[PDB]
Order: C-alpha cells, then structure tokens, then sequence
DNA sequence: CTGGAGAATCCCGGTGCCGAGGCCGCTCAATTGGTCGTAGACAGCTCTAGCACCGCTTAAACGCACGTACGCGCTGTCCCCCGCGTTTTAACCGCCAAGGGGATTACTCCCTAGTCTCCAGGCACGTGTCAGATATATACATCCTGT
DNA sequence: ACAGGATGTATATATCTGACACGTGCCTGGAGACTAGGGAGTAATCCCCTTGGCGGTTAAAACGCGGGGGACAGCGCGTACGTGCGTTTAAGCGGTGCTAGAGCTGTCTACGACCAATTGAGCGGCCTCGGCACCGGGATTCTCCAG
C-alpha cells in the first residue's frame, strides 16, 4: 500500500521500456555505475530511430499496395533514405534484395 | 605419404643402428606409435636403468614437434614427473632434420649433462644442485624402481 | 519463321527480374554440401543448424552481388560492357581484400 | 522453458502509432529486433569509451548524447538529440 | 565431400551477376567467382567453428555465423 | 660411402630430395629454395646449421 | 642545351619521394586550413601542435593511399595519366561515395 | 577563407609521386583538395565533439587519435 | 608531477634479447607502445565478447586462447598460442 | 619476514609484466572476474608479437647500415611481412613513409 | 656420375680448386683463386652468363 | 524512319490457407521506499603552453614558352558470348526413423575478490658520449643525342 | 646497337651535436598471506532437432548450334602536360612577450548501488479469419522485321 507503480517509460512519455534499457546497461559491463537519465535518453533515441524506419517502410509498403511490412520494404526504406543508408551501410538484411538500378551505359539507344 | 616414408626410414634406423643404451621401434600396425626404453648411460647414477618411453607420432612429423612420453616415472630438474621432458628440440626448437636416433642420443646425453636452466621439477633441481647426496640416493632408488 | 530477340534484350529483362525479387539464387543443397566440405578442414564430424547454413548463404549472395556491382563499375570504367576477371581483381584490390 | 526477451511489443506499438492501419511480418519483426539491439550496442559501447576516456565511472545522459552525436549522421543526430533531451526533461519534471 | 565448388553453377553465377546489374559476362569469370566464394566462405567458417568449439559443442549455430560475420564488419540482420 | 657423402653435399640436408640450389647470404650455407621458403613460411628465421638470424633478402639462388 | 625527355624526371621524383618520410605539405597553410575547417563547429578553438601534426600525418597517409588506388584505376583503364574519373572510381569502390 | 588553396599544385604532385603516379591531369588539383577537405571535416568534427565532451577549449592530440580510431584509421606515434 | 606508465623497459629488454647490438629511437618506442596498447585492447575486447557470449563472468586463459586464434592470422596465431601455453604451463609448474 | 618476492613474469619466464597486465585487465571493465592464467597468457602473446616486430625492424635497420631503429624500419618490417601486414593493415605509422614499388607499365621500354 | 660430381665440386675454370665463392649478380659459384685471377686480369665478366662482377660481389659458400 | 506479329507483361477475378493478430494465466522483472558511502561538481592556484608579432633567409611556389608524348576518336576483323531448343540430371518435397547432443538442474569445491603489510622494480631527473646528420670532393652509373 | 658528354648519384672523409643509454633516489604498485563466498565443473536426465534414407515430379542444368555485337589492335591527330628558366612570395626559424586555460588539490553534497517487499506487464500457449499467393483468363505494351 505504498503507491500505484508508474513506469519510467510513461513518466517520460515513451513507448520503449526504460527499465529494460537500464537493466541491459547495468549488466552489460559498460561502466561501474549508470546514471538515472541515461536509460531515458537511450530509450528515446531508440524509439525515434524505430519510428523513422517504420514510417519509411510503411510508406514503401503502401507504394506496393501491401498492408504488411516485409523485409523488402525495410531494405527499400533504408537504401532510399540518405541518412539511414549511411547509418546502416555495412548491414545485410535477410530477404531484402537490392535497389533496382541499371547503369545508363547498358541501356539501349 | 612422405611422412610415413620418413617414419619407415626411422624404423630402419632405430632397428639397425640403435645408439648405445637406447632403443626405439614403431608398431608394425602403426608406425606413428613407438614404445622405447633407454639403458642408463655410463658415468651416471642413472646408469643401466630401464627407463621405458612411449613415443606417438602424427602426420605433422617432422614439420611440427611431436610428443614423447615416458612409460617410466621421472624425477629430474628438466623432466616433469608425468614423463614429460623440458626440452626445446621437441618443445621450442623443433627441427625436421632431427630423427628418432638423434633425439634418443640427445636424451641420453642430457642424462650425463642436465640443463637446470630449464627447470621442470623444482624439487629435483634443488636436490641435484644443493643436496647432491640426497639427489644421488633418490636417483638410485628411482633407477632401482625402474628395474623393478 | 523462328523468333529471336537481339542479344541484350533478355539480359536486360532478367536484370530487371532479378533486381525486383528477393529469393536465393544459389541452389540450397549444393551450397550446403560446399559449406560442409569447407567445414571439414577445421573440425571433423561437425553438425550444422539449418538456420546457420541459411545465414551463411544469405551472407554469400549479398557479398557476391556487392562484388559484381563493383566489378560492373570497373568494367564500365575500362570502357566496355563485358565484365572480365581483371575487373574482379581490381575491385577486390581497391576494397582491400587482395 | 526459457523466456527470451525482445522488442516486439514496443516496435508494434510504434508501428500502430505511426501507420495505424499497417501490419508487419514475423521476419520483419526479427530484423527490427536486430536493428534495435545493434544500435543499443553501438551507443552503449561508445558511451563506455567516452566515460573511460574522461576517467569517469558513471554513464550519464551527457555521455549518451555525445555518443549519439558521434554515431548518428547529420539531421538524424539533430532530431535524436532533441528527442532525447525532451524525454529527459519530461522524466525529470514528472 | 569433394569437388562441391562446381555445385555453384554457371547459371547461378549468371543470376548473381544479373542482380548486380551486369549486362554481359565473360567466360573466364565463373572460375574466379568460385575462387572468391571459396575464400570468403573459408574466412567466415573458420571464425564460426572457432566460436563453436570455444563453447565446447559439436553443432554450429546461427549465432556463431552471425558473430563471425559481425566480426568481419558485415553485420547480418534477421537471424538473432 | 663416398657416394653417400656426395649425396649429402649435393642434396638439401633437410629434404634430402632436391639438389642444393639456394644459398644464405649471411652464413654461407646453401639449401633448396623449397626448404628455405617453407622455413620462412614457418616464421623460423634462423639458420638450420649455424642458427644465425636471416631474412628472405639474405637468400640468393645458386647454380651448380 | 640538355633536356630530359618527359617521364624521366617524374620517375626520379617517384623514387625520391617513395624513399623519404618527410611531410609533403607545408605546415602553416595546413594549420590555417585546419583552423578554418574547425571554426564552423566551435568559435575560437585552440589546437595542440601535436594534434595538428597528427592531423597532417593522417591526411597525407590517406591521400597517398587514395593516389595508389587511383593509379591502379588509371592503369586498368589502359592509361598512365590519372584523372578525376579514376579518383571517383576509387572513392566509390572503397565505399566513400 | 581561401586556405584550401594553400594545398598547392606541387604539394599534390609530390603526394601523387609518393603514391606512385607517373603523370597527372590538370583537373585533379581541384578534385583532391575537395577530397582532402571532406576527410578533414569528417575527422575534425569528431575531434571537437570529443573536446566539448571533455569540456575543454583545446583540441589535444589524443582527441585526434580517438577521432581517427573511430573511423578505422588508427594512428601510431601520438599516444 | 603525475607518473605515466608505458612498455619502454620491456620493449628495450626484448630488443636487447633479440638484437643485442641494436638501439632504438625515441619515436620508434612511442610506436611500439602504441602497438602494444592496440593489441592489448583488441585481445581484451575479444575475450570480453567471448565471455559475454558464453554467459560467463570470468576471463580465463581459454578466452585468450580463442581471442588470439580469432585475431592473429595464420602461423602468427599458431606461434602465439604456443608461446602463451608454454608460459601458462611454466607459471603453473613454478 | 614472509618470503622474498618473486615476480609473476620471472616465475613464468617472461620479460613483459604479468602484474601490470593483470591490473589493466581488472581496471578495464572487460569482465567481472579475471582468471589467474589470463595475464600470464596475454603477456606472453604480447612479448611474442613485440619480439617478431623488433626482429624484423632490426633486420631492416641492418640492411640500411644503421644500428638504431627508426619508424621507417618499423614500417618496412611490418609491410614486408605478409602476416604482420594483414594484422596491421589499417594502421598508419607516423613518419613511416611507404614502400618503393613502381608499376611495371610506367617503367620505360 | 663421379666425373659429374668432380666437375660440380671443383671450379669450372680451374677443375682443381673447390667451388667456394658466389657471385651476387649472376648466382654462379666458382673458386677464390679463379675469381681473383679474373679480377686482376680485367676478366670482370662472368664465365657462364658474361655478367659483370667485382670484388664486392664475392660471397663465400660453405658446403 | 513507320506499321503488324508475337511474346511478355500487366490487370482483374475466384479460392484456399496459414500466419498475423487478439486473448488468458502467471511468473518474474520492474517499481517503491530507505540507507549509505563515494563520485563528481565546484572553487582556488599554478605555471605550461598556445597564440600573437617582427625581422631576415631563401626555399619553394608561380608564371610562361615549347614540344612531344599520350589521350581519344575512327575503322576493321573475328571470335566469343548470347539466345534457343532438346535432353539429362539432380534439386526439391514429402514421409519415416534413430540417436547424438543441446539444454536444463543439483551439488560441491576450488578459484578468485577483498584487505593489510612490506619492499623492490620502475619512474623522474641528470649527464656524457657516440651514432648520425651535414659539407665536400670524388669515382661511378645513367640518360640522351649523334652515329 | 654503340660511344661520349653532362647530370644526377653512391662513397669516403672529417666535424659537430644532441639524443640515447646509463646511473641514482624514492615511492607506490606488485607480491605474500589469509579469509570467505559463489562460479563453474561434473553428473544425470530429457527430448528437440540433426542426419540419413527412399521415392516421385519436374525444374533447372548442360550441351549444341548459329550469328552478330563488342573487344581489341592499328593508325592518325591535336591538345595539354612535363620540363626548364626566371621572378615573386611567403614558409620557416629565431626570439620575445602575454595570458588563457589545462592540471592538480581539497571539500562536500547529491546520487546511484544495495536490499527488501509488492504487483502488474509481458511471455508462452492457444485459437481465428483475412491478406495474400496462386491459377485462369483477357487487355496492353515492347521488341523486331518488313516496308
Ligand atoms: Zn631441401
Ligand atoms: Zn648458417
Ligand atoms: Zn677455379
Ligand atoms: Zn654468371
């Protein structure tokens, strides 16, 4: 009978977990101690990046007249966005394929 | 294979021109495993002892240093009790040109001339260097146990 | 009268066809046999998870497709449309693999 | 009967918050989980290196902000820093 | 197992090149593609087996392959 | 016996399968290029005979 | 008078500069470039001399490696003269463009 | 401004000579001094973020070393 | 008046053990110290990752075995493993 | 009055310090616990690598008729050895220069 | 084969002094007497490959 | 350059199915509340080093004229790659079966963290001498034009 | 191909010099001894999933052949880049001066680790229906050869 438990994620207005991020920071052997705002900052950054990629992948899936996001749409969203492409330039996505582009020299004329 | 070719050459060598006080021979069904026994060299408390050894070879002979184990108990500054010997030529100074006969000659020579700069048995080194009488008594008992 | 496309048309159409799909291009069973043969050189009687073999294959087509994209650029730089074994060597040497 | 944790619930909440009438496959959810784990590891490893460089023993929000600046490029980092600062301010005010 | 590199066939290499946007292909490119693939696979599997035998198990898991690829700077998503 | 001696003199003492045709610029010994190269590949830069350090550039081929 | 054919002085320069270890860019004009590249991040920053020297060593090593790669590209294109197409091909293959 | 012109034609030529280049076209001096400034903006931007995190006003050699290591271009001889 | 640590004494001992009549410049010693620190960090970081992958909390000599095998190439790793094993055997025997 | 202190490096027959390596392992936030043989093994590996590079650098210095090793000899030794060149392939050595190699096409004929 | 070995062991120019001196420029091996005689007689060109040689290019060989 | 023929692609409709989406224990992980020691913020002081300026030397950058070597375009040949049809092979799928080995749980014991004391190895600081840089006069190797 | 002249270029000698190798005082970090607790090595058990095999379909691979498009060699031409020489130009070195700010020390307080109790949120299991992949069929477009 202390008080109703309010999540640190709901205190900061986030969807990603703050307690899980704090636990993963504490057991990952990153530092001797972990500050209070570090998990809040990291969860917000992760949620923002997830929202960005999901928005772009949803746009890509909608451009293909589909209602589910498959790895092809994630690959298209990442490789079409200049910022995400450089963020994830060394990443292979399973069942992702490539961007359709043919060199202008190979085209007939 | 040239490895087993060399092993047959060493078979002929150790069967026909075995160095004094030492012997070695592979198994007829496996030239990669050799059981050996050395008669103690002269001018030693180890003299005329029956020190049996088990030698096991691989295809990396003589490119990689193989292992030789004693079938007899060991007590020596450069020899571990478990039959392992602190010798670079099979540990750190492996050479393809070294053969079984040459290895056995080196082994029998180190009986007369130990190299305590490479200590494997600290107790044996201490007895050999500071308590020569106790070391002699222990070596005599060990050689007697080798006979028995 | 037999009908034949000019050399290049079906190549362009299959470039479009294979740049739109996401399937695996190497046959799975021979790729698995190759993986096991290569693994025989490090440890005997190994076992492989199907997901591990699939991960290896997903890595291999991605690597080869990237290498061919670099090879095509080298070939175009040499002012030709046919990729040759020297283009692969140039691409692999510039990236720092050879 | 081990229990394994993932980010599927939160990714699915963000998906329904962004595109309310769009779904996601199981193989795409695994890719998003891999992405979240990879970014978590990158930022945490960079913050640990910053703290070690500055002879500190605590990873605060300042170290994570600097790690985000070092990792994320261009406008992607500028928006992420704003989102992190807003969340920290709201958390401290609540 | 022996001579399994020839299972990486000419049409498979052609399809891989076509996905890479290659219009025309020389006949000497196939054997070098076999060579390059063999080198890449020998590099990845050597680390995967090292991870497997450090854990003292006889089965190579997908996580071993993922770690071996992540160690070479070619992180792969979708397998854990 | 003298034929065996000349076998030793002409053939590489390590391999005993090829003629001596590769000499060490530092210690004056001669071996076969195959044995010298495999010893270099073993990261063992010491003479087989005099154990003096040497390098690849300290190796020179010889004819007859 | 004496006149060397074009290609001999260039080869001697290649031999000369592949044998030394000196810095090939002047110190002061490089410091001035660094200090203006750094003034759009913070105003009135200060630099250690060792920091500027490390920057110069890194830049010269990077440019020398890029020039080796762009020479290989030019040789692949059956030329001996490098030109910006070669630099662009090298940069694109190494994943910098 | 105008300090990119301090990277002169002879300096670029002798960098190419150390790289092994036989001859250089005239359109390369403006290409390499843009490549060099892109590289410098990439390195200095990380070095200054290290200095700001340290709450310093001077960019140290170890900050440059960390900025380079972060790009996979580790440098020996400065710490 | 702070005291800073380096590997100068040990590098100089190894140098006089290998080439007894060869000196070394001051700038070459800094490069050797940087090399030693870089290799130490690589091996320690790989061993930490191995221990975390296997859900262990201790870095033993087996983890460094594996890290050396992963990092050093070819015969360079074969000789390094032998040197490490001999040192551990000698340390445990003495 | 307990016993004369013997260094763990001398007990293991090494020149590199075992105690310093153990301290650096314990203060590096690599793991919660550090085994006894880990510093002994790591110091031996470091000593072997330094011995290899120093031997090759001494060879390179003696080829230039000099008795003192400078960074040029270190660079030459590292880039001439096939194993070490791949171990240190992404390493820049200050004041090290490059290796003299001119492409055969550029040579006059 | 015995005659062949006598030719291999003894210097090609002299057939009486054992081959003990190597030439860095061509890699042939001869004897110190014959090579110094060549050098003193301005016969600084190789017996076999006619390559130039001088006192600096002598390398002693030991079996 | 402008039209038909044919092949491929695209668009629409009907059908099944299995995978995404929702829902219910329940168990463990997140939350709440005190307590305490120490990590880090803050203020003050020192003195190293970074910045600014001035003058002289001169090495290097810059500008111009010439000529030739190389980049580039055009042409022709032929061979090697491609498109296609037919036959051969083995990949793929479905099912069955046996067992090796991954994945847990208990238990114990031995290995390692933590603490206190001691002392010697390594660091900071002087100091002299020898390896190496520099200047100069060579003999020797190399390029280039005329032969 | 060959020879001589002119220009870099390697070599030996002599001289300075400052950086390295060594020696000394001291301190603090490594070593030795002990204690306590939990991390992991070992044994046992369970059952998931890896491997092996067999048979049928048929899709992909292999082989052959005809031809034409591009790779490559050769040749001519003209721009533009290397080379050398004379004229700025500003880099480099030295010397001096000023002061911002890096680095250290000493206090002290907020803050994160630790621990115990509590509860609710997400995980595993379990259904269920609609997005979608596929098959059938018609409409549109792209390529190619004849006109
Ligand atoms: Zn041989
Ligand atoms: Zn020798
Ligand atoms: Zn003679
Ligand atoms: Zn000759």
């Amino acid at each position: 009978a202390r008080a109703k438990a309010k999540t640190r994620s709901s205190r900061a207005g986030l969807q990603f977990p703050v307690g899980r991020v704090h636990r993963l920071l504490r057991k990952g052997n990153y530092s001797e101690r972990v500050g209070a705002g570090a998990p809040v900052y990291l969860a917000a950054v992760l949620e923002y990046l997830t929202a960005e990629i999901l928005e772009l992948a949803g746009n890509a899936a909608r451009d293909n007249k589909k209602t589910r996001i498959i790895p092809r749409h994630l690959q298209l969203a990442i490789r079409n966005d200049e910022e995400l492409n450089k963020l994830l330039g060394r990443v292979t996505i399973a069942q992702g394929g490539v961007l359709p582009n043919i060199q202008a020299v190979l085209l007939p004329k | 294979t040239p490895a087993r070719r060399r092993l047959m050459r060493d078979f002929k060598r150790m069967k026909e021109d075995a160095p004094p006080g030492v012997s070695a021979s592979p198994l007829p069904d496996n030239v990669m495993v050799w059981n050996a026994m050395i008669i103690g060299p002269a001018d030693t408390p180890y003299e005329d002892g029956t020190f049996r050894l088990l030698l096991e070879f691989d295809e990396e002979y003589p490119n990689k240093p193989p292992h030789v184990k004693f079938l007899s108990e060991m007590f020596h500054p450069n020899v571990y009790a478990n039959g392992e010997i602190c010798l670079d030529i099979l540990q750190n100074r492996w050479t393809p040109t070294y053969d079984v006969a040459s290895i056995l000659t080196s082994i029998q020579s180190l009986f007369n001339d130990p190299n305590p700069a490479s200590p494997a048995n600290v107790e044996a080194a201490t007895l050999f260097k500071d308590h020569k009488s106790q070391y002699v008594k222990r070596v005599k008992e060990t050689v007697e146990k080798s006979w028995e | 009268k037999p009908h034949r496309y000019r050399p290049g048309t079906v190549a362009l159409r299959e470039i479009r066809r294979y740049q739109k799909s996401t399937e695996l291009l190497i046959r799975k069973l021979p790729f698995q046999r190759l993986v096991r043969e290569i693994a025989q050189d490090f440890k005997t009687d190994l076992r492989f998870q199907s997901s591990a073999v699939m991960a290896l294959q997903e890595a291999c087509e991605a690597y080869l497709v990237g290498l061919f994209e670099d090879t095509n650029l080298c070939a175009i730089h040499a002012k030709r449309v046919t990729i040759m074994p020297k283009d692969i060597q140039l691409a692999r040497r510039i990236r720092g693999e050879r | 009967r081990s229990r394994k944790e993932s980010y599927s619930v939160y990714v699915y909440k963000v998906l329904k918050q962004v595109h309310p009438d769009t779904g996601i496959s199981s193989k795409a959810m695994g890719i998003m989980n891999s992405f979240v784990n990879d970014i978590f590891e990158r930022i945490a490893g960079e913050a640990s290196r910053l703290a070690h460089y500055n002879k500190r023993s605590t990873i605060t929000s300042r170290e994570i902000q600097t790690a985000v600046r070092l990792l994320l490029p261009g406008e992607l980092a500028k928006h992420a820093v704003s989102e992190g600062t807003k969340a920290v301010t709201k958390y401290t005010s609540a | 197992l022996r001579d399994n590199i020839q299972g990486i066939t000419k049409p498979a290499i052609r399809r891989l090149a076509r996905r890479g946007g290659v219009k025309r292909i020389s006949g000497l490119i196939y054997e070098e593609t076999r060579g390059v693939l063999k080198v890449f696979l020998e590099n990845v599997i050597r680390d995967a087996v090292t991870y497997t035998e450090h854990a003292k198990r006889k089965t190579v898991t997908a996580m071993d392959v993922v770690y071996a690829l992540k160690r070479q700077g070619r992180t792969l998503y979708g397998f854990g | 016996e003298e034929l065996a001696n000349f076998r030793t003199l002409v053939y590489c003492s390590l391999c005993s399968k090829n003629w001596k045709n590769m000499a060490i610029k530092t210690c004056g010994h001669v071996f076969c290029e195959n044995c010298c190269k495999e010893r270099l590949a073993a990261r063992m830069r010491k003479c087989p005979t005099c154990n003096k350090a040497f390098s690849s550039n300290d190796l020179l081929t010889v004819h007859l």
